């Protein structure tokens, strides 16, 4: 069976898979964990990030598109590159020829249909990252979950990654709860740390090993990293 | 690199207290013929914005049909389209702009000279003019070719800078305005007495009026002047 039909994304399999694609869901899987969550007020996004040895560095899980929006990825980083590059060059293009600021809902129809160039045509191959989008647009807080299936989805909050599913079910959980904390950054961004932490097991967030990015009303999308997020330990 | 052939004169404007107000009168000239008359050279663009061009007839016609499809670009996609993602003016101007100096640029022009006039979503004002060559400006008054050296000193005489803009109120605005196009159809003689006039006010909206004429005309002491010095009859 899918041995004969997962060779390449340009093959269906008997029932209607798409193997490769789903291969490279798997990578995420294997990705650290990262969280995003917004109130009406603000997005927040919280991330994991992992070290290779204890001499290695924890690689870097935040990605700055512009000054009103950013992404967290889990998977392959090369891939985040690419697609936060070509997010950047999108937000640039709205403002440098419609002097408009480029809205969370449009970036993430841009990113839906990148990835699916790529799941119907010989020689390419899916991206291998999910990508967790939070931005300030026109109409409020927004955050997004990119799959590379090319599925893009707007939600109160997410993660994505190893034993995601913690978190997940914490937010869903507190929803009504961080829904609400409107004009309180540190608020929203606890309610972020207490979420991934659902997802921890084999250590605890330390200060070079957790990241934090906001943004938000009165909140250019700005990275906190090592001491600038200890008072959050 | 091309030449006008059927061209529209004249396009005048100038901010007030709660909008701004634009006219252009209804002439397809063609050299010194005075070819056609049932020319709309205001545009409007959704009820926030009225774009007024002059130059080539042709290029004008251009204009117009991008400036639809930004209008159906604008909606597809977006939930917002009528509401906090509709289209500013500041958008349209900057795409125009954009395009304008992209074209002189490439040696082969759109030979007009566009002045874009509405209101922000904020209520601000918006008047910016931009031409063949992508040059732009803004000022509380602004018109094109012969208006800008007949009208541009009688608009001043109302609002000469910008602390006289919150002192003018749409009557004294479309008065002067009104009187301007009479001015210009005694000394331009490209121009038609018949014209189009619109005004975008934050709080009634767009308002479009067509088929004016020029009224109240001093011709009478024609009579009195005969031969060109010593002739007496």
């Amino acid at each position: 069976f899918r041995n004969n039909y997962d060779g390449d994304t340009v093959t269906f399999s008997p029932t209607g898979r798409l193997f490769q694609v789903e291969y490279a869901l798997e990578a995420i899987k294997q990705g650290s964990v990262t969280v995003g969550l917004r109130s009406n007020t603000h997005a927040v996004l919280v991330a994991l990030k992992r070290n290779a040895d204890e001499l290695s560095s924890y690689q870097k899980k935040i990605i700055k598109c512009d000054e009103h929006m950013g992404l967290s990825l889990a998977g392959l980083a090369p891939d985040a590159r690419v697609l936060s590059n070509y997010l950047r060059q999108q937000c640039n293009y709205s403002s440098l020829v419609f002097n408009r600021k480029l809205a969370v809902e449009r970036a993430g129809h841009l990113l839906c249909d990148k990835a699916q160039k790529n799941t119907q045509s010989y020689g390419g191959r899916p991206y291998g990252v999910g990508l967790l989008i939070i931005g300030y647009d026109k109409s409020g807080a927004h955050l997004l979950e990119f799959q590379p299936s090319g599925n893009v989805t707007e939600l109160y909050g997410t993660a994505i990654g190893a034993r995601s599913q913690g978190a997940k079910t914490y937010l869903e959980r507190t929803l009504d709860t961080f829904i609400k904390i409107d004009g309180n950054p540190d608020e929203l961004i606890k309610a972020g740390v207490e979420a991934i932490s659902q997802s921890l097991r084999d250590e605890s967030l330390t200060v070079d090993n957790l990241s934090i990015a906001i943004v938000g009303k009165d909140t250019p999308f700005t990275i906190y990293d090592g001491e600038a997020v200890a008072k959050y330990i | 690199t091309q030449q006008p052939i059927v061209t529209g004169t004249s396009v005048i404007s100038m901010k007030y207290d709660n909008g701004v107000i634009i006219a252009a009168d209804n002439l397809g000239s063609y050299g010194s013929l005075l070819r056609f008359n049932g020319v709309e050279r205001l545009i409007p663009v959704g009820d926030n914005t009225v774009v007024g061009i002059s130059g080539d007839i042709s290029d004008m016609q251009h204009i117009e049909r991008l400036l639809k499809d930004l209008v159906t670009e604008n909606a597809y996609d977006n939930p917002l389209a009528d509401a906090e993602e509709a289209l500013e003016p500041s958008y349209i101007f900057e795409y125009l702009a954009t395009v304008m100096y992209q074209r002189r640029s490439k040696m082969n022009p759109l030979w007009n000279a566009i002045i874009v006039a509405g209101v922000q979503s904020n209520g601000d004002q918006f008047l910016r003019y931009v031409n063949l060559l992508g040059v732009t400006y803004s000022s509380p008054t602004l018109a094109t070719g012969f208006g800008a050296h007949m009208a541009n000193p009688l608009l001043r005489k109302v609002v000469d800078r910008e602390s006289d803009i919150p002192k003018t109120t749409v009557q004294v605005a479309e008065e002067a305005i009104v009187n301007a196009m009479r001015v210009l159809y005694y000394r331009d003689a490209r121009s038609s007495r018949n014209f189009s006039l619109a005004i975008i006010d934050k709080n009634t909206g767009l308002t479009f009026k067509k088929n004016l004429q020029v009224e109240n005309m001093k011709w009478d002491f024609a009579k009195d002047i005969k031969g060109y010095g010593t002739q007496k009859i």
